[PDB]
């Protein structure tokens, strides 16, 4: 099975989102559930992103102000600005990290049902707005090739 | 705060992009 891109369908992106969120929550000891080198590379890339981010900025959750009524709009506003002038793998990693932060903060703030919603919002945004860019730019395979190496 | 958050995500994202290449 080497003729086509790894994780080349929306169903695969969904799995990718669910595994990512499960991991981000597990790092905080919160248990939740709803391509293998792809999941591994994204874990690594997001962790390395977070490390760099935190060197320069305060905790990402310090500027969120989550409520159940405003969470979807907060998500959409942030992500729409993130990709307003374009897409690249670094911004896609930023997208996963932001979604993970939304989920962690939801559980922290005793709004844990929002996790399931955030996972759906991420999956939909990925499939509606990032997936065709991903296919046009070498698939998750290209991402693995570029971000596979540490740092 | 939301605008600033997005900008922080975007630039850190762009940095990462550039380092990979």
């Amino acid at each position: 099975g080497s003729m086509a891109h790894a994780g080349r369908t929306g169903y695969d992106n969904r799995e990718i989102v669910m595994k990512y969120i499960h991991y981000k929550l597990s790092q905080r000891g919160y248990e939740w559930d709803a391509s293998e080198v792809v999941h591994l590379t994204l874990r690594q890339a997001g962790d390395d992103f977070s490390r760099r981010y935190r060197r320069d900025f305060a905790e990402m959750s310090s500027q969120l102000h989550l409520t159940p009524f405003t969470a979807r709009g907060r998500f959409a506003t942030v992500v729409e600005e993130l990709f307003r002038d374009g897409v690249n793998w670094g911004r896609i990693v930023a997208f996963f990290e932001f979604g993970g932060v939304m989920c962690v903060e939801s559980v922290n703030r005793e709004m844990s049902p929002l996790v399931d919603n955030i996972a759906l919002w991420m999956t939909e945004y990925l499939n509606r707005h990032l997936h065709t860019w991903i296919q046009d730019n070498g698939g998750w395979d290209a991402f693995v090739e570029l971000y596979g190496p540490s740092m | 705060d939301m605008e600033n958050l997005s900008r922080r995500l975007k630039v850190t994202g762009d940095l990462f992009d550039i380092m990979s290449g």
